[PDB]
């Protein structure tokens, strides 16, 4: 590398400078706050009972983290459809806050919440538009709302002129005309109550048991974002030259502890011309300190061509204990000016030949 | 469920100096014995801040509250564009125990109130709130002296706070205190123009001693110290002086 560098056959003896040697980061670690405030999911999923089709229960998710893991991992769910998004990114992707739409439908009405769909429910209960983003989740309930002497504790509406718009809820008990004439609030020659209960029983065949169906639709409107998935957070490994990404900020060095007293507010620490000097975990609130990667040059140090070919290396200002073909070498020396190879240090003291550095220098005898 | 009021009560709105009071931190970033010059929206050095013995203020870039308090008799707070249904506005109110954020449409009357009742519930500020999304729920906030800066800045509210035991009789300190953040909103309205609530005795609304001062900030440089610990304690502005 000396030939090379100097272009020539035949170097002069002296002390050259080839390179330059930088340590390398091993591995990245995340950290995160602790994961709470958990979106009330139990509490709707299952819950006492369900609200009626034409009175779908409605509720408003915001400030909370939302799990989707357990949610979609979850195998008591009979149907677990997301058109919007990606189910397994979920946990990733996340929107201003959520609407959960909870009801109680016939096995045979599942299909029936689809976007452009047609039907009792689909038409006179609940609609959904074709641009729809969020997730579908069916399950049984027969157990829980049959009842064997006929579940008439919930309706849908069945009677109505025109279709229900996307996202209303019509709770209008007005007798619909079935002819011309006009009714007086109640049934008559033409006249029919808009709402039919059902009949659920244990003993029904399939598709006819109540199921218990939630809709949760994702709306990410310009306001800052409080409804997202949990951030998975690795472990932390001190002493050692690695990359983080403390709760959102990124560096590079080795991590080490600290005693310094920061305040019950700040959460980072820097030291001047706006470096990074110090973080405190979000998980155990610790005030660790950063250090720059080592690196360094490194210089040949050379007797002459004519009289050897046999060479030291000096890495300079590095701490000899991270140096690594000449990982160990000869023995290996530190001094102030860095760590040396391939020399050996004397008590003695001579005229100095080449210039080492920090009041010490090399010669040829080895 | 609020009245109109046949005694038009008028504050003796007075003025006084701001000296140095009214300086927060900034920035979460901690540092260490140091100085170092930060260019931001503040309460100008020796200003002229206002004081009071409901009157509809602005809020402009960001106000400074500042009350010599006694028992606490000031509870709450308004604040929005029009103070109606016809836009989000929000309302603070900190009692004796948890203190309650709203962002609706109230619909507030002309002199909206709490009003007590002496064991105590009465509860009459607005009329409707329709539409609206974002509530909160806190820990409650409170002869001494305690001052607040409010700001709003992209979709953010911003509410910092500090208390100190004064024996002063009348005007503000001749003292420095920097004031820590306590809360932010991460909620978006156009707040331009805000309130005061009051705690008046309903049984006859009786409410003459509420005496407190309000000032307003103005973008500016700063130059602030930061001792060993961290703590901010002395500052220089900029646009002062020759010598500053
Ligand atoms: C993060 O959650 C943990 C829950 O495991 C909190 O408390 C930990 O509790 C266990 C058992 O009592 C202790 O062994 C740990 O040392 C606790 N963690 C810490 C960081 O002390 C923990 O307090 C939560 N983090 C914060 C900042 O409150
Ligand atoms: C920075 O904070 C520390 C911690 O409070 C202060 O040191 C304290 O000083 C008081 C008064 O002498 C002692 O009673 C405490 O034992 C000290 N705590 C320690 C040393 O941990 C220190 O004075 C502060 N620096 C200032 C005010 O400049
Ligand atoms: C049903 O909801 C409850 C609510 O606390 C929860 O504990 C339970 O794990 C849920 N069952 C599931 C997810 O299978
Ligand atoms: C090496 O040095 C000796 C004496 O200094 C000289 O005679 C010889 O030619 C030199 N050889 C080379 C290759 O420079
Ligand atoms: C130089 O002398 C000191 C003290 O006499 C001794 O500790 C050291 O080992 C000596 N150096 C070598 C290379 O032996
Ligand atoms: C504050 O304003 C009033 C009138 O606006 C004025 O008389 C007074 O001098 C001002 N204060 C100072 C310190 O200038
Ligand atoms: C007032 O205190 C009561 C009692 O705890 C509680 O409703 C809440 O903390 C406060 N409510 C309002 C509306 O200020
Ligand atoms: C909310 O506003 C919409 C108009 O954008 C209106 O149709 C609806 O009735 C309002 N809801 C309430 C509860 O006032
Ligand atoms: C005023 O607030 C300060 C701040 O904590 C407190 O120390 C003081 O006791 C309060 N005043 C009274 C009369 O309680
Ligand atoms: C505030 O006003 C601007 C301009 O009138 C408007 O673009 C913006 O949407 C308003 N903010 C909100 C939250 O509506
Ligand atoms: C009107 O109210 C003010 C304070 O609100 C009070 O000082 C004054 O005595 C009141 N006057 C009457 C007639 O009630």
């Amino acid at each position: 590398e000396t030939k090379c560098t100097l272009k020539s056959f035949t170097v002069e003896k002296g002390i050259y400078q080839t390179s330059n040697f930088r340590v390398q980061p091993t591995e990245s670690i995340v950290r995160f706050p602790n994961i709470t405030n958990l979106c009330p999911f139990g509490e709707v999923f299952n819950a006492t009972r369900f609200a009626s089709v034409y009175a779908w229960n409605r509720k408003r998710i915001s400030n909370c983290v939302a799990d989707y893991s357990v949610l979609y991992n979850s195998a008591s769910f009979s149907t677990f459809k997301c058109y919007g998004v990606s189910p397994t990114k979920l946990n990733d992707l996340c929107f201003t806050n959520v609407y959960a739409d909870s009801f109680v439908i016939r096995g045979d009405e599942v299909r029936q919440i689809a976007p452009g769909q047609t039907g009792t429910i689909a038409d006179y209960n609940y609609k959904l538009p074709d641009d729809f983003t969020g997730c579908v989740i069916a399950w049984n309930s027969n157990n829980l709302d049959s009842k064997v002497g006929g579940n008439y504790n919930y309706l849908y509406r069945l009677f109505r002129k025109s279709n229900l718009k996307p996202f209303e809820r019509d709770i209008s008990t007005e007798i619909y005309q079935a002819g011309s004439t006009p009714c007086n609030g109640v049934k008559g020659f033409n006249c029919y109550f808009p709402l039919q209960s059902y009949g659920f029983q244990p003993t029904y065949g399939v598709g006819y048991q109540p199921y218990r169906v939630v809709v949760l639709s994702f709306e990410l409107l310009h306001a800052p974002a409080t409804v997202c998935g949990p951030k998975k957070s690795t472990n932390l490994v001190k002493n050692k030259c690695v990359n983080f990404n403390f709760n959102g900020l990124t560096g590079t060095g080795v991590l080490t502890e600290s005693n310094k007293k920061f305040l019950p507010f700040q959460q980072f620490g820097r030291d001047i011309a706006d470096t990074t000097d110090a973080v405190r975990d979000p998980q155990t609130l610790e005030i660790l300190d950063i250090t720059p990667c080592s690196f360094g040059g490194v210089s040949v140090i050379t007797p002459g061509t004519n009289t050897s070919n046999q060479v030291a290396v000096l890495y300079q200002g590095v701490n000899c204990t991270e140096v690594p073909v000449y990982s160990t070498g000869s023995n290996v020396f530190q001094t102030r000016a860095g760590c040396l190879i391939g020399a050996e240090y004397v008590n003695n003291s001579y005229e100095c030949d080449i210039p080492i550095g920090a009041g010490i220098c090399a010669s040829y005898q080895s | 469920q609020c009245v109109n009021f046949t005694n038009r009560t008028q504050l003796p709105s007075a003025y006084t100096n701001s000296f140095t009071r009214g300086v927060y931190y900034p920035d979460k970033v901690f540092r260490s014995s140091v100085l170092h010059s930060t260019q931001d929206l503040f309460l100008p050095f020796f200003s002229n801040v206002t004081w009071f013995h409901n009157p509809v203020l602005p809020f402009n870039d960001g106000v400074y509250f500042a009350s010599t308090e006694k028992s606490n008799i000031i509870r709450g707070w308004i604040f929005g564009t029009t103070l109606d249904s016809k836009t989000q506005s929000l309302l603070i109110v900190n009692n004796a125990t948890n203190v309650v954020i709203k962002v609706c449409e109230f619909q507030f009357c002309n002199y909206p109130f709490l009003g007590v009742y002496y064991m105590e519930s009465e509860f009459r500020v607005y009329s409707s709130a329709n539409n609206c999304t974002f509530e909160y729920v806190s820990q409650p906030f409170l002869k001494n002296l305690s001052e607040f800066v409010f700001k709003n800045i992209d979709g953010y509210f911003k509410i910092y706070s500090k208390h100190t035991p004064i024996n002063l009789v009348r005007d503000l300190p001749q003292g420095f205190s920097a004031l820590e953040p306590l809360v932010d909103l991460p909620i978006g309205i156009n707040i331009t123009r805000f309130q005061t609530l009051l705690a008046l005795h309903r049984s006859g609304w009786t409410a003459g001693a509420a005496a407190y001062y309000v000032g307003y900030l103005q973008p500016r440089t700063f130059l602030l110290k930061y001792n060993e610990n961290g703590t901010i304690t002395d500052a220089v502005d900029c646009a002062l002086d020759p010598l500053s």
